[PDB]
């Protein structure tokens, strides 16, 4: 019996069965570089979304750049308010650049051990909120 | 006395309709061993023998008695129960397994997988084996260190969401860093080929460095950071 | 038959047992080209010899000039000339290359500057016959040797197509007319029961320290093989011979190598002096293992005893330089930590004589044949092989030799598969088996699944241990013997009163650790009833009635003049047990140990002396 | 055969410090030819990345085949529309700019 067989009757065997999956999600305890694993994917996404929403309406939409902001301009906006949805988005910009540093030196093989993980970890959601308020005042 | 809850997982598969619940039990401490599996053991003899799950060594070296507790993949034969009485402890199997009965996971896959990886030495020219000692320096022989004493416990493959959701074609870490094992081997002439096998979306390639493979590792292994030497040597092999 | 499902298989080679032994056979087997099955009630892996923490005995003449009819006359001097020669030479020789080979097979041994698998010191072992000082032969991977023996052996399996029957119980032989057909197991996984027939059949099962309550063996060490050859009417040779391997931890019965010892590490006493110097002056803490135990026991009796309870001697580890113990011993740095809270860098380790090896098992020639007893000879059962822990050449006869046993492993178990590529052909006829074949394993099975007695199998387990413990320990006499023989022999009775509870067909853990249980209960009526016997004391087996050493002769007086005492009188043979299945009535006798080698020119006979180590 | 599954993962890292250099350097020296590779990079990086969300998560050729055509199509429409914005209006660099005093 070969590794491919194996794996194709361990499929079958299993599937048609009364077998209950284990839980995990449910179950696993939450640790700091796991809730970091799934951050820099929603920003990843929630980034390429608003990336293409600024492509997609250029395109789809008319009227001009300066035209957008006179009407996002003539809203009364609110000068904090501003500040939020300014930092909202420099937010997720700053997390998942920071983290991106992150993984590349991982790539490199630098900084792989639980000491340095949840030191560099500490490090990104720092150099985040000093960057992102930085930032969203500028 | 110092009684202390036991909140496990149980599903007897010869118990029509049966569906996973939990079941508590209560153990006086002064009456037991110091590790969790001491506590599996005394109520699977003086308790409940219906209790399923594996065992041997008792030793945190055999891989037998692998498991889910307190959210975490260790042996449970090592990790010792938690003396302040007001937490319960929560014991379920290795997480995204299909349950043989209670504690007790189908680990075929796991094991098919390590045998794809061909883990054996592997010579151009064989015809002299078994005759002569093969020379390997102790600088040649430290880069094993570290990556040999895998158990195969599968706490780690079984504590990656990659291998949660893609574990039917991504390897996991324990396969893989047993591949490393492999190629890192100075005796060994098929490295080249070894990482030929993994130029593919998911056999290497699901991990995404989320590390929890070497935050579970119940003997300090670093399955992660094999992974990792991988990807570098995957990305720089001529031919 | 109708209740349970029943498959049938067919195979030229079954091998009951995947350790060292099992692995190796199977996978030699398969090598020379036999489809053949492994049926194991364990992964692989998870078998025992991994706790093997030493190393493996050969003389490869790394570390120094050595040879390996040294390592033999070390071998024989440790049997206590209970040691079968023809065997210990076939093992000392094919040693190098048994270990070459696994050198090969990817086994990541320790190595010099040389390049060359590193070897160290070990309990009992010389150069030059004895007369040239310790001795630096044994090869190892650090700390986890067993651990890596076993998995570079299944790794290399994974390369051909050995059949592995996973946690599948064997139940029983199948026996026909006095030859083996194969076994019947159960299939934990569905409850349903296989019988996998072949031309022959090798039982690797390892031992049974699970008979005694503290034991370093682990949970699955519960003499199987052992049990189902007593259940086949074939007898057990020398089961008396039990190894207190001397430093096992006070609480959990967990080894600290004898590898700690090897590495300069010291035995201390409560009252501060090394208390191996005195009882062993030439040897000291590295001397044979049944010396060791009897002497930390011995300082027990009188008081020199250490701890909360005055009941535990102490290993000394914290002296060496604290680098070689990262290199050498970092498998016990962590697990005397874990289970001791001790720094071993610092602190010395609180240790204590537990049972740890069984240099008695099923009866064997130095080809891995089985053997039975007929009209006072030796006969070959067709068919029927082991090797390992379960089996018994005897190559240690009544102590066995620190790191010999991993050798052993790798030797015979390679043996076995050697004799049967010489003696046949695969594809030979696999032959008949009766459709009723294995009937009585089932119905056993059956009557203990659904068992509504009056006591629980972990309490009558838990009173064979506490007994074996109280009974057949490092000291014993004639006296406490028979009454543990009488009360062990009514715990056999008790087996018709016994409870199970969980009742299905999948993973029954109850099921199984109560079969578990019959098999363990086999071994201890013979190694209790087999010890009660033999009135004298020779190796691990220590009478304080009969202390002295029973030969043909009286070796330590010069040999002629003397007149040679008749088979019958003198205790220098192997004991044989049986045991009625049905009423728990052991039966023994007695075959004579070889001493002829495979060939005097080569490697010359070593006779019985004195036995000061 | 080929090296592909290894390059592409050097490809992802490779675009990945490339629009790490840019963030900078598209604050210091802003420009027509900044404002054309941040859009290169941008939607390059993201249309990978997306890549591997989605071969995580989308199981069977069924479905794999359909989003990783979508995506394709949504990165593309995105590398142009971008492309579009830097030609025929203000440009990603004076766009954010703009958009930040205020
Ligand atoms: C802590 C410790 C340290 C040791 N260290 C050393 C050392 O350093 N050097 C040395 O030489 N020796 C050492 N020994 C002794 C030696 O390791 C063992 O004697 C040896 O491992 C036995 O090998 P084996 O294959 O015969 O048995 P095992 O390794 O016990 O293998 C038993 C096999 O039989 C199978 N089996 C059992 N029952 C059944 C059944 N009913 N059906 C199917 N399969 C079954 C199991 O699944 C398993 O595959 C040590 C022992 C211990 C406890
Ligand atoms: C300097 C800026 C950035 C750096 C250094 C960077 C780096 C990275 C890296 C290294 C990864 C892969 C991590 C891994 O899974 O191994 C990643 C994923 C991703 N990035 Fe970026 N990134 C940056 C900016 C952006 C921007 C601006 C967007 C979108 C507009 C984006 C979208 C994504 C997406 C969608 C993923 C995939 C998410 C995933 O696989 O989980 N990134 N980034
Ligand atoms: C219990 C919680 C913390 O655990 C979870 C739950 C759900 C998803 C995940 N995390 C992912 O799903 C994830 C995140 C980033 C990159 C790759 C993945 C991957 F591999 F696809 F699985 C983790
Ligand atoms: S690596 Fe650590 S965790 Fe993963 S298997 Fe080997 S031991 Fe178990
Ligand atoms: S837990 Fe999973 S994703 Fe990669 S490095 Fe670790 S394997
Ligand atoms: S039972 Fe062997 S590792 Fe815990």
């Amino acid at each position: 019996t070969t590794a491919k067989e194996e794996m194709e009757r361990f499929w079958n065997k299993n599937l048609g069965s009364n077998r209950p999956l284990s839980p995990h999600i449910t179950i696993y305890r939450w640790s700091l570089p796991m809730a970091m694993s799934i951050c820099h994917r929603g920003t990843g996404i929630a980034l390429s979304a608003g990336v293409s929403l600024f492509g997609l309406s250029a395109l789809l939409l008319p009227g001009n750049f300066e035209s957008h902001l006179e009407l996002v301009k003539s809203l009364c906006l609110g000068p904090t308010l501003i500040y939020t949805a300014k930092f909202g988005i420099v937010f997720p910009l700053m997390y998942h650049t920071w983290n991106g540093i992150r993984h590349l030196i991982w790539d490199l093989g630098k900084g792989l051990t639980i000491p340095q993980l949840t030191q560099s970890g500490v490090v990104v959601l720092i150099l985040t909120v000093l960057s992102s308020v930085g930032l969203a005042a500028m | 006395p110092r009684i202390k809850k036991f909140a496990i997982y149980r599903w007897d598969p010869d118990k029509t309709g049966d569906k996973p619940h939990m079941q508590t039990y209560e153990i006086d401490l002064n009456n037991c061993g110091p590790m969790v599996l001491d506590a599996l053991i005394k109520i699977k003899n003086e308790i409940d023998s219906t209790l399923t799950f594996r065992r041997s060594c008792r030793e945190g070296i055999c891989g037998s008695c692998a498991m889910n507790i307190n959210g975490g993949n260790t042996l449970a034969c090592t990790r010792r129960i938690d003396t302040n009485l007001d937490k319960v402890s929560k014991i379920y199997p290795l997480p995204h397994m299909y349950v043989i009965k209670d504690l007790v996971p189908d680990l075929s896959n796991f094991y098919a997988q390590y045998k794809s990886i061909e883990p054996y030495l592997k010579k151009k020219d064989e015809s002299q084996e078994g005759k002569q000692q093969y020379l390997q320096s102790i600088e040649e022989r430290e880069k094993l260190d570290g990556l040999y004493e895998c158990i195969l416990c599968a706490c780690c493959s079984t504590s990656c969401p990659s291998y949660w959701w893609n574990g039917d074609k991504y390897l996991g870490p324990a396969v893989l860093m047993q591949a490393y094992r492999w190629m890192i081997d100075s005796r060994d002439d098929f490295t080249e080929e070894r990482l030929a096998k993994l130029q593919d979306p998911f056999s290497l390639y699901r991990c995404h460095t989320i590390m929890n493979c070497t935050g579970t590792c119940p003997k300090g292994l670093n399955p992660g950071k094999a992974i990792a030497e991988i990807k570098k040597m995957m990305a720089t092999y001529k031919e | 038959s109708t209740q349970y499902p029943v498959v049938d298989h067919e195979f030229d080679a079954v091998v009951v047992g995947a350790g060292g032994a099992g692995l190796r056979a199977a996978f030699g087997l398969s090598e020379a080209g036999f489809n053949t099955a492994c049926v194991t009630k364990l992964f692989p892996t998870r078998s025992h010899t991994v706790a093997a923490q030493g190393g493996i005995n050969a003389a490869l003449g790394n570390m120094e000039e050595d040879n390996w009819r040294w390592h033999f006359y070390d071998t024989v001097k440790g049997s206590d000339w209970l040691g079968d020669q023809d065997a210990i030479h076939y093992m000392t020789e094919q040693a190098p290359a048994s270990v070459v080979e696994l050198e090969n097979y990817g086994m990541p041994f320790s190595r010099t500057e040389d390049g060359k698998i590193y070897q160290r010191a070990f309990g009992g072992q010389s150069l030059k016959f004895g007369k040239g000082g310790q001795a630096h032969r044994c090869c190892c991977v650090a700390d986890r040797t067993g651990h890596s023996l076993l998995h570079t052996l299944y790794g290399r399996s994974l390369r051909y197509d050995t059949s592995y029957f996973v946690e599948y119980f064997a139940l029983d032989l199948l026996m026909e007319n006095g030859e083996c057909r194969g076994v019947i197991a159960l299939c934990i996984e569905d409850g349903s029961i296989h019988r996998i027939r072949a031309r022959n059949t090798v039982v690797a099962t390892g031992g049974y320290g699970r008979t005694y309550f503290s034991c370093t063996s682990a949970h699955t060490s519960t003499g199987d093989g052992t049990a189902m050859v007593t259940r086949a009417g074939l007898p057990c040779q020398d089961l008396e011979f039990v190894q207190f391997h001397p430093t096992g931890i006070y609480g959990a019965g967990c080894l600290i190598t004898e590898g700690c010892r090897g590495e300069g590490g010291i035995l201390i006493n409560s009252q501060g002096e090394r208390f191996m110097e005195r009882y062993a002056p030439v040897a000291k803490d590295l001397a044979s293992r049944d010396v060791v135990s009897r002497s930390m026991t011995l300082e027990i009796r009188e008081g020199r005893g250490c701890g909360p309870e005055k009941d535990h001697v102490y290993l000394q580890l914290h002296h060496l330089p604290p680098e070689q113990l990262a290199v050498r011993l970092p498998g016990i740095s962590e697990t005397a930590m874990i289970f001791a809270g001790v720094d071993v860098t610092k602190e010395p380790i609180p240790v204590l004589p537990t049972v740890h090896y069984n240099m008695g098992g099923i009866p064997t020639n130095y080809k891995g044949q089985v053997l039975r007893h007929v009209n006072g000879q030796d006969q070959v059962v067709p068919g029927l092989y082991a090797c390992g822990e379960a089996a018994c050449a005897s190559v240690h006869g009544a102590n066995r030799l620190g790191a010999n046993s991993l050798l052993d492993l790798v030797v015979f178990g390679r043996a076995c598969a050697l004799s049967i590529a010489e003696s046949c052909r695969p594809g030979d006829k696999v032959p008949s088996i009766k459709p009723n074949a294995g009937e009585e394993s089932v119905m056993n099975l059956d009557k203990l699944r659904f068992a509504n007695g009056t006591i629980r199998t972990s309490e009558l387990r838990l009173s064979m241990q506490k007994s074996m413990q109280s009974h057949a320990a490092v000291f014993r006499v004639g006296s406490v013997l028979q009454e543990g023989c009488e009360k062990i022999l009514r715990l056999y009775g008790d087996l018709q009163h016994l409870k199970t509870f969980d009742r299905g067909m999948v993973w029954n853990t109850d099921l199984v650790e109560t079969l578990e249980l019959q098999n363990l209960m086999l071994c201890a009526l013979q190694t209790i009833y087999g010890a009660e016997a033999r009135k004298e004391s020779r190796g691990a087996h220590a009478r304080e009635d009969f202390k002295e050493r029973v030969d043909e002769y009286d070796y330590s007086k010069p040999i002629q003049g003397q007149q040679k005492k008749p088979f019958q009188e003198h205790w220098r043979k192997h004991t044989l047990s049986y045991v009625d299945v049905k009423t728990g009535k052991v039966s023994l006798e007695y075959r004579p140990v070889i001493d002829k080698t495979l060939n005097e020119a080569d490697c010359a006979t070593v006779p019985p002396a004195i036995r000061s180590y | 055969s080929s090296k592909a599954a290894s390059l592409h993962w050097t490809g992802e890292r490779v675009v990945s410090v490339l629009l790490l250099g840019l963030l900078p350097a598209a604050y210091l020296n802003p420009c027509s030819a900044m404002d054309y590779s941040l859009a290169a990079a941008l939607t390059l990086h993201g249309h990978w990345g997306i890549g591997q969300v989605v071969t995580d998560y989308v199981r069977g050729d069924a479905l794999q085949k359909v989003a990783k055509a979508g995506l394709l199509a949504l990165s593309a429409f995105t590398f142009a529309g971008l492309c579009y914005f830097n030609y025929h209006d203000v440009g990603i660099c004076k766009a954010v700019a703009m958009l930040w005093k205020l």
